[PDB]
């Protein structure tokens, strides 16, 4: 209800507006790359039975445990794996729930971190992300 | 009159007009923002993407770390 | 404060997601989508027939076509692109947004709503299937004059399939009309009075009332003609005074028919104008009176279509035809006043809605000339009347239709059509349209009659025919960017997630999500004025809206 | 519901006037007679609107104001129970196919096809009408 | 309390109003063919008898009463009274149809046919289309009576009965116009 042309409805839902000819998502990445990442996440969640998530943003002053309190925001925080990367300060973090224990994540998360770091040698922010997700999802067993 | 001229004009003008109007409009820049480079400060809001599979305090365990 | 989303929304559904809920469907939104798709599929076929008859008519002498083939070709072009594309698109637009506009969850009698669609499709198919016969389709024009249509002068089988297809197709229209009347009358939200619903709803209501008059008499005439052809009765015998019985019966239908496919497309532009001008509609009260007046007038005005005979009362029809042109002027002036002193921005919908204004004006101006019997004495059945009805048809059925499509694609799909790919479409379709139809005034005036398959080299008119053929092939290629845009912007294209992609939206469908849920609504605002979505958003301006209205 | 009733009788008055004007103006200074073809159509066009207008007037006099007919009405007034709507049905397509068969039969004058079409139409309409009324199987 | 309009009734009313324009064509054909008659409008072979068309008209005028009695029974919750009155209505309608058929046979025998004359065409077309509407009404009676015993007698079934009655009162009101305009105004 704060932005211009927003209103709080009787059901509690928000109804926003955009200017004619403007966008409402405005991600700084190409559409095809977004499609590739989306299907990678979708097909990696299958064949492992644990949902995968990606975070891109500031990790404040700890860079090890602030990527841990945000895992509680993804649906079904247990049985979920999260890859958080920081562009401003070079940092990769992998955090997984207590339901993924012993399913092959322990020997996979370093590999995903290495893949992301190796691909981060260029301006391939999204290319390394997909590679890391693909490597990590192929090590976790449905059991 | 001049079947070559008639057939060569009723079938040539549309393609030239199409080419010109496709040069005018389809070469412009759209509303999609430019790609982010890993050489400038990150200015966009946080993201937190996730999946929808499987359909439908937190006890956790484990971690990793990295650097580039 | 921080939620989890997908990088990009899903492109399509999984296997077996659409097929079964396509034959058992009851949702009005899906029925409207199917209308649109099939209508455009028929539009392409009709356009192909027009291209065939336009290619041959660029040079004297029969190059590749025949007399019979040409006759069947112009007979079927004008039938397909008038009864199988234009009429059903009206109900396509009515099924998309009318329940959303009135605040209803559904239409009354939904199974009847599905039955109308199927009647449409199968009637159209059985009428078009005349090309499979060794003889060919109907070759006697869409007007079907007597006694050219009896078994003596038209013994083909295509001409019978034509009649029976039209008769099957006509039932769906009547069922749709009764459905829309019932839906408007009964299905309203609390506080949505008659004088608070959008102009589109009024137009659809009056159009349905007009349908309930026009079509049954045509069905009766078709039954009479079938009786003559199959049972050897004497209904339309010239000795029996039946040459002019047919003309009366047909033109009682024909002119209300051309007003059936006008008013809804007035309503579309009447909805689009206020949104992009940051200004309310001008003269809301008088617009509905204009609609009512033209609808009432379009019944006692039928014989201006038969002056060249010697058996009509000229003053009656001439005067009424003169009168039917005033409230159209009122509508024009109200549109101009709506645009006046506003913040205009020309997106794709606005561009098409403006093109409509330019085209329709000249169409109507040419139409008024024909209404004087002395002037029509020289120019009936010539290429001038063709230019008239093409200008007047191409504004409402092409420009307004495309305006509506660009307007309501995000509302119904959740994706945004491309902009740089729609401007090309508009400019192609505008440049290529005047190039093919402006010179036909001169052709008709100079002495070229309509429905001619051939002319002599020493006739004078050959250059004016080349220009029209050049222009016609630009109208053929203008469709490529649009189809490409729709096909590519369905699976991909910018997600909306904002339930109002245009802002300053006026009607009630902009108070729900894009796309709407199964039952259209999860909550409702308070209805106080005719701009409920502008009441909900921007509350601060409400007082201003009540203070600046009257000058 | 007075606006609905008024909208029809407004048309009725104009239609009656047009029919009466046309009939008289043709009887004198118009070749032939009274032009029975155009006169017949308008005097039933008036009837079309008259029937609906009268019915709407009676219904409006019977029932009092609704939330739809009230200026300053609340959303909470209309809360309750709408009625019954069919969720899904595959019968319409069968009805359309039956009618198409009958029409194709009538076009080419094949009486057997006409008879088959009529039987199919009756069966399909029976299926549509007896949809939400069949009881459970008896065993 | 009842505070809403029955939309199943408004739908059928608007449809019945639209269906009146179908007969406009037939009336127009009749009046057009009658104009160019010259001398005697019913030609020499044609001889209309009032010895058979009057009783049949009276029967078709007695069906409405029974139909309305059935509707009156429907509004109270009586499921048996409705059935009895509707069966009687069906029988009277069948009598009408058979009488009309007999008159057709009699007229055809004396040399009044569809291809025979201009009078025959319009006469048979108008009266045959009316007969087709009557048969449709009879089919509607059968369908409704079959449905009345599938489930418990709810208000919806009463609504269906009322709309069917509306339709019937539209087949017999268009026959008092035809009878008046054919047998009296010749
Ligand atoms: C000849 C023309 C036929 C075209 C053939 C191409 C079909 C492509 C094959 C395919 O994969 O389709 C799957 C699709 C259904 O697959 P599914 O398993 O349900 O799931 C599909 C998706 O995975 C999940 O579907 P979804 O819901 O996620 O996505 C749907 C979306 C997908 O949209 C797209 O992206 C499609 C791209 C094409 C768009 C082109 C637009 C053109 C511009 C029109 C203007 C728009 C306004 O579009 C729609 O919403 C479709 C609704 C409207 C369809 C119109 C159908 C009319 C009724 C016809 C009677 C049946 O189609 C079918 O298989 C249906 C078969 C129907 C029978 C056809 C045989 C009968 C003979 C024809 C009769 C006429 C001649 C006599
Ligand atoms: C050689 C040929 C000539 C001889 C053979 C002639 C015999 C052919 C059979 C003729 C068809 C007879 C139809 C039987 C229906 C009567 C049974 C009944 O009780 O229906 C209940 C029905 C409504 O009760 P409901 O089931 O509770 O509906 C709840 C909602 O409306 C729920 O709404 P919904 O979405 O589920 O749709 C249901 C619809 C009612 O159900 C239908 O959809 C029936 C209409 C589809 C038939 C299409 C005919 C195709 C012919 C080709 O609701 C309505 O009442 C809509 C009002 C407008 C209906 C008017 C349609 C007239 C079509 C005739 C042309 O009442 C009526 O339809 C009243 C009119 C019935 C008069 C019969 C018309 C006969 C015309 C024959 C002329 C020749
Ligand atoms: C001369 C050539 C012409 C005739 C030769 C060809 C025709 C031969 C007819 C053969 C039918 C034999 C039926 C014998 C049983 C009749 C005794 C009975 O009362 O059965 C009660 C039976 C209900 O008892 P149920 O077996 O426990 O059904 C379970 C539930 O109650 C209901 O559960 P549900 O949900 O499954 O029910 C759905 C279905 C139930 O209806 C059916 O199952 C009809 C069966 C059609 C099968 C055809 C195969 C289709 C393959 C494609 O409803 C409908 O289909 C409505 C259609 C209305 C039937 C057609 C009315 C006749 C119009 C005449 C034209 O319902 C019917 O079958 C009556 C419809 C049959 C009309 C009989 C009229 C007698 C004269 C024959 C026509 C001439
Ligand atoms: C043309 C002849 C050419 C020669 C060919 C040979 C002809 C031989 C015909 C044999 C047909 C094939 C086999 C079927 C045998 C039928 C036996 C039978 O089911 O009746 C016992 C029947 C047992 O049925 P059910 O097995 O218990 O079925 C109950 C179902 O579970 C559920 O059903 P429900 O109890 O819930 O009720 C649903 C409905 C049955 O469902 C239907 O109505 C199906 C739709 C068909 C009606 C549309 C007809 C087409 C319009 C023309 O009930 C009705 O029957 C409607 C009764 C009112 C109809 C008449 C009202 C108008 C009065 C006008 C006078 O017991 C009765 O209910 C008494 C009725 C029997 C009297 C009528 C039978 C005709 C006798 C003709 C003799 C001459
Ligand atoms: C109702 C709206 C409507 C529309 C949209 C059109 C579309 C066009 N019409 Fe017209 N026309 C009428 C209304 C309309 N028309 C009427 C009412 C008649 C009276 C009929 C009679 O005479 O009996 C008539 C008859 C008529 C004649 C009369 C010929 C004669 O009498 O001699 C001519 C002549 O040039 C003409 C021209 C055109 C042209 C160039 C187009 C262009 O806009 C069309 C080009 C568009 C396309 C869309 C081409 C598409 C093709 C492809 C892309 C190929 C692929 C296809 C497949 C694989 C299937 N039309
Ligand atoms: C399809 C939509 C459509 C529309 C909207 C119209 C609208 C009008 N038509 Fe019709 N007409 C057709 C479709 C249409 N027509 C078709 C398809 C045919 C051919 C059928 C056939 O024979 O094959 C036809 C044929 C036709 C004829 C018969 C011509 C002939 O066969 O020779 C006539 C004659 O009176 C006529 C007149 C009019 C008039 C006066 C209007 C008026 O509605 C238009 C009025 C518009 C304006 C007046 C412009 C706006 C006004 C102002 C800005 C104020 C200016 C004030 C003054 C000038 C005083 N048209
Ligand atoms: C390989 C091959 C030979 C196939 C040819 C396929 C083909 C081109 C078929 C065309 C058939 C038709 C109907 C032609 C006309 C054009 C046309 C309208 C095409 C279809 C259009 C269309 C898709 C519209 C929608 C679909 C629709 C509504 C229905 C179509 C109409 C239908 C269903 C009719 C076709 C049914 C059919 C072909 C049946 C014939 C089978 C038999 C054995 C009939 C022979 C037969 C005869 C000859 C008798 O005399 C007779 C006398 C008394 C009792 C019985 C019979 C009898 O059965
Ligand atoms: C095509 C629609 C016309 C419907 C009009 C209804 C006709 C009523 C029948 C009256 C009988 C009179 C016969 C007569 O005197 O002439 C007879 C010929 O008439 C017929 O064959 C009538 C058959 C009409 C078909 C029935 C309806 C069609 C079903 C289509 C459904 C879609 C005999 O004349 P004749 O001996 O040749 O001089
Ligand atoms: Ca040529
Ligand atoms: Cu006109
Ligand atoms: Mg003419």
């Amino acid at each position: 209800d704060l932005p211009y042309g927003s209103a709080l409805t009787s059901s509690g839902r928000i109804s926003a507006v955009t200017e004619p000819g403007e966008l409402s998502v405005h991600y700084p990445f190409p559409t095809m790359d977004l499609v590739v990442l989306d299907d990678a996440l979708k097909y990696g969640s299958r064949a492992a039975k644990a949902r995968f998530a990606v975070y891109i943003g500031p990790l404040g002053a700890d860079t090890a445990a602030t990527a841990r309190e945000i895992l509680a925001n993804v649906p079904t925080p247990e049985n979920a794996v999260l890859l958080a990367v920081s562009p401003d300060q070079r940092a990769i973090e992998v955090v997984y729930g207590a339901d993924v224990k012993g399913r092959g994540i322990e020997s996979a998360a370093p590999l995903g971190v290495s893949a992301a770091a190796a691909s981060f040698k260029e301006g391939n922010l999204i290319d390394g992300l997909i590679s890391a997700v693909r490597v990590m999802s192929a090590g976790v067993s449905p059991a | 009159m001049s079947t070559a001229l008639t057939h060569g004009l009723i079938g040539g003008v549309p393609l030239v007009l199409f080419a010109v109007l496709a040069l005018i409009f389809l070469t412009r820049k759209g509303p999609h923002p430019d790609t982010y480079k890993m050489s400038d400060p990150w200015t966009h809001a946080p993201i937190l993407w996730a999946a929808e599979e499987p359909r439908e305090g937190v006890v956790i365990g484990g971690g990793a770390s990295g650097k580039w | 404060e921080l939620e989890a989303r997908r990088p990009f929304p899903e492109r399509m559904g999984p296997k077996g997601n659409l097929i079964y809920k396509l034959i058992t469907t009851t949702d009005h939104k899906l029925i409207g989508i199917m209308y649109c798709v099939v209508c455009f599929a028929f539009f392409l076929v009709g356009g192909l027939m027009a291209l065939f008859m336009r290619t041959e008519l660029a040079m004297p002498g029969l190059q590749f076509l025949s007399n019979e083939q040409f006759n069947q070709l112009f007979t079927m072009h004008g039938t397909v692109m008038l009864l199988f594309y234009a009429t059903p698109i009206v109900f396509g637009f009515a099924n998309l947004v009318l329940p959303l506009q009135i605040g209803a969850p559904d239409v009354a009698f939904p199974r009847l709503n599905a039955l109308s669609f199927w009647l449409f499709l199968f009637g159209a198919l059985i009428a078009i299937a005349g090309f499979i016969t060794p003889g060919g389709a109907a070759d006697f024009g869409w007007t079907a004059y007597s006694p050219l249509t009896d078994a003596i002068h038209s013994p083909g089988a295509g001409g019978d399939l034509w009649i029976m297809g039209l008769a099957v197709g006509g039932l769906g229209t009547i069922l749709g009309g009764v459905n829309m009347i019932t839906t408007v009358v009964c299905m309203r939200a609390p506080g949505m009075t008659m004088f608070r619903m959008p102009i589109f709803t009024w137009n659809i209501l009056v159009t349905s009332i007009l349908v309930l008059i026009a079509f049954p008499i045509l069905t009766a005439a078709l039954f009479g003609l079938a009786a003559d052809r199959h049972l050897g009765a004497h209904i339309y015998d010239p000795a029996n005074g039946g040459v002019l019985l047919w003309q009366h019966l047909f033109w009682f239908f024909g002119h209300p028919e051309v007003y059936i496919i006008a008013l809804p497309f007035f309503g579309i532009v009447s909805e689009i104008f206020p949104v992009f001008s940051r200004k309310p509609i001008f003269g809301y009260t008088t617009l509905i009176y204009a609609t009512l007046a033209i609808a009432a007038l379009s019944v006692a005005v039928w014989a201006h279509h038969m002056y060249a005979t010697g058996a009509v009362l000229l003053p009656f029809f001439s005067f009424m035809t003169f009168l039917i042109a005033v409230p159209t002027g009122i509508k024009f002036f109200n549109w101009i006043g709506t645009m006046w002193k506003g913040q205009l921005t020309f997106e794709t919908p606005m561009l098409f809605s403006v093109g409509f204004l330019i085209t329709f004006l000249l169409g109507g101006l040419s139409g008024v000339l024909l209404a004087s019997p002395p002037l029509d004495f020289h120019v009936t059945d010539s290429y001038f009347v063709i230019a008239h009805f093409h200008y007047v048809l191409f504004g409402t059925i092409v420009f307004a239709t495309y305006a509506g499509i660009y307007f309501w694609f995000p509302k119904m799909t959740g994706r945004l059509l491309d902009e740089r790919l729609g401007k090309l479409h508009f400019w192609l379709t505008f440049i290529g349209f005047h190039t093919t139809f402006l010179v036909q005034h001169w052709l008709g005036d100079e002495g070229m009659p309509r429905r001619y398959a051939d002319y002599l080299p020493t006739d004078g008119f050959t250059t004016l025919n080349v220009i029209s053929t050049v222009g016609a092939f630009i109208l053929g290629v203008s469709m490529l960017p649009f189809v490409w845009n729709v096909f590519k912007s369905w699976r991909y294209g910018e997600p909306v997630t904002v339930d109002d992609p245009w802002g300053y939206g006026n009607s009630l469908e902009w108070a729900t999500s894009c796309p709407p849920p199964r039952h259209n609504f999860t909550e409702l605002p308070r209805i106080r004025s005719e701009r409920p979505a502008f009441e909900l958003h921007y509350p601060h301006m409400v007082e201003r809206m009540r203070a600046e209205a009257h000058v | 519901m007075h606006i609905e009733a008024r909208l029809f009788e407004i048309l009725t008055a104009f239609f009656a006037l047009a029919a009466v004007v046309y009939a008289v103006l043709t009887a004198m200074f118009a070749t032939g007679g009274v032009e029975w073809a155009g006169t017949t159509a308008l005097v039933l066009t008036t009837g079309l609107t008259l029937i609906t207008g009268t019915f709407f007037r009676f219904v409006a006099r019977r029932l009092d104001t609704r939330p739809e007919d009230y200026e300053d009405a609340e959303i909470s007034d209309g809360a309750g129970e709408l009625g019954f709507f069919a969720p899904h049905s595959w019968w319409p397509i069968l009805i359309s196919l039956s009618f198409s068969t009958a029409a194709v039969g009538a076009a080419l004058w094949l009486p057997w096809l006409i008879a088959a079409g009529v039987a199919f139409v009756i069966t399909s309409v029976c299926g549509l009408v007896f949809e939400y009324y069949w009881g459970p199987e008896k065993h | 309390s009842l505070n809403r309009p029955n939309m199943v009734s408004v739908g059928t009313i608007v449809w019945l109003s639209s269906e009146l324009m179908f007969f406009a064509g037939l009336f127009a054909m009749y009046f057009t063919a009658r104009a160019q008659a010259g001398g005697a409008w019913p030609p020499e072979p044609t001889e209309l008898n009032l010895a058979l068309a009057v009783p049949v008209t009276l029967v078709l005028i007695a069906s409405s009463f029974t139909c309305q009695m059935g509707v009156f029974a429907a509004e109270r919750g009586d499921v048996f009274g409705l059935r009895r009155w509707y069966v009687i209505t069906f029988l009277m309608g069948l009598f009408f149809v058979l009488g009309q058929g007999y008159e057709y046979i009699h007229l055809v025998e004396h040399g009044t046919t569809i291809p025979g004359s201009a009078y025959g065409s319009v006469f048979y077309l108008a009266t045959g289309f009316h007969g087709l509407h009557v048969i449709g009404g009879l089919v509607a009676f059968v369908l409704l009576l079959a449905r009345t015993k599938m489930s418990k007698f709810t208000p919806a079934q009463a609504t269906a009965a009322i709309v069917v009655s509306y339709y019937w009162h539209f087949v017999d009101i268009v026959w008092i116009a035809l009878f008046a305009t054919i047998y009296f105004v010749r």
